[PDB]
């Protein structure tokens, strides 16, 4: 309503973008800790299985 | 607004599904390492120039590692429900505020699941030549099942974001 | 020779390039600090209504 | 929860990978101190027993 | 001649190749220093919540 | 955009030049380890084949 005192979409959208950035930071920190792109089976299943077998 | 409250109810189930799949993946990584080591042992024992007293040591190593795989597989339960022991055929989580489900099939990785067959060894230097291939097939199918589990986990994450 | 080649190949498959993650990490830390300041700016909306009454 | 103040999985996973690297360093330092792959009976039982008897 | 051969054989069985451990050791020291910096980076999460209030 | 917080070309270009220098260092270290310009068949195929046959 642009004057509503019960809600505001700006805060929700700002929250969503902040959480997106936090998830990206999680991924990069994982990449740094392990030293490789595909560490677990969640990153990429096909390539992970291939590397294990190889 | 009742429906928004219901979405709030759905997100926790999606998160619980993620957790169970992580436990399964950890156990699966341990199992794949053990299977590699078992292949190495069987390959080493397939040699016909070997002494009579080294074959027994390699066999006992093999047996220990198989028992280890079994323990590692049956202990991978979160909240009493698991998708790696082989207890149930599939797990269904909430995905919609009306009850429609997200289905995750069960990918057994226990000794029976990968065809290894517990209490299965090699008594002579010839059964090892086939145990090599048996362990190769076992490792292949185990890695395929774990890749499928990882894919399902990524799917759960994406749908959770969308629900938010 | 073959074992060395297989190890190098597996590494080629699943190894990262840390130089890119460093840049991305710096950019993301800046972006998160900025997103926090942006959220804090957006929060203080509707605070002006009190002055009207 | 991505904003939880009581826990974080990133720290736990980073800890696990760090401990893995530390164990690998223990093994390599043992290999350097003793000068051989199979030093004790924990490294490889079959080959260790064979070498003793031989 | 036989005793010399037996000693050489036992060494062939259970001797290491130190050249590989040197490389692995260097890589592991670098990797541990890196894992420590990574853990320290991950620790400082959730520190931004204070600015929100 | 010269103020963008999501990207910067300077870091990418610096990375590219650093990787070029690293590849050159790889080549020189190979030259030092083997003691010759054309060691493998990747350096120069024609001259390598000629030297083998000769």
């Amino acid at each position: 309503a642009l004057n509503s005192i019960n809600t505001n979409a700006g805060a929700m959208i700002a929250l969503q973008n902040l959480n997106g950035t936090n998830s990206e930071l999680t991924t990069v920190q994982q990449r740094i800790n392990t030293g490789k792109k595909i560490a677990s089976a969640k990153d990429n299943g096909a390539i992970w299985a291939t590397a294990k077998n190889q | 607004s009742a429906t928004a409250a219901s979405m709030n109810a759905v997100k926790d189930s999606l998160q619980r599904g993620q957790s169970t799949i992580d436990v399964a993946l950890a156990a699966g990584d341990t199992i794949t390492d053990l299977l590699g080591k078992m292949k190495e042992k069987a390959l080493a024992a397939s040699d016909t120039s070997l002494n009579t007293a080294s074959f027994n040591a390699l066999k006992s190593d093999f047996d220990s590692l198989r028992d280890q795989i079994e323990k590692a597989a049956t202990n991978a339960k979160f909240n009493g429900v698991s998708i790696a022991d082989g207890s149930t055929t599939k797990l269904t989580f909430l995905a919609n505020s009306d009850g429609s489900g997200f289905t995750v099939n069960a990918k057994t990785i226990s000794l029976a699941g990968i065809g290894l067959t517990t209490t299965s060894t090699f008594t002579t230097a010839a059964a090892a030549k086939t145990m090599i291939g048996t362990i190769d097939t076992a490792l292949q199918t185990a890695t395929n099942k774990l890749a499928s589990l990882g894919t399902s986990s990524v799917g759960l994450d994406t749908h959770l974001t969308f629900v938010g | 020779k073959l074992q060395d080649s297989l190890d190098a190949g597996v590494g080629n498959l699943v190894d990262a390039d840390l130089a890119k993650e460093s840049a991305k990490l710096q950019s993301l830390q800046t972006k998160q600090q900025l997103g926090v300041q942006a959220l804090s700016i957006a929060n203080q909306s509707s605070s002006s209504i009190l002055s009207l009454f």
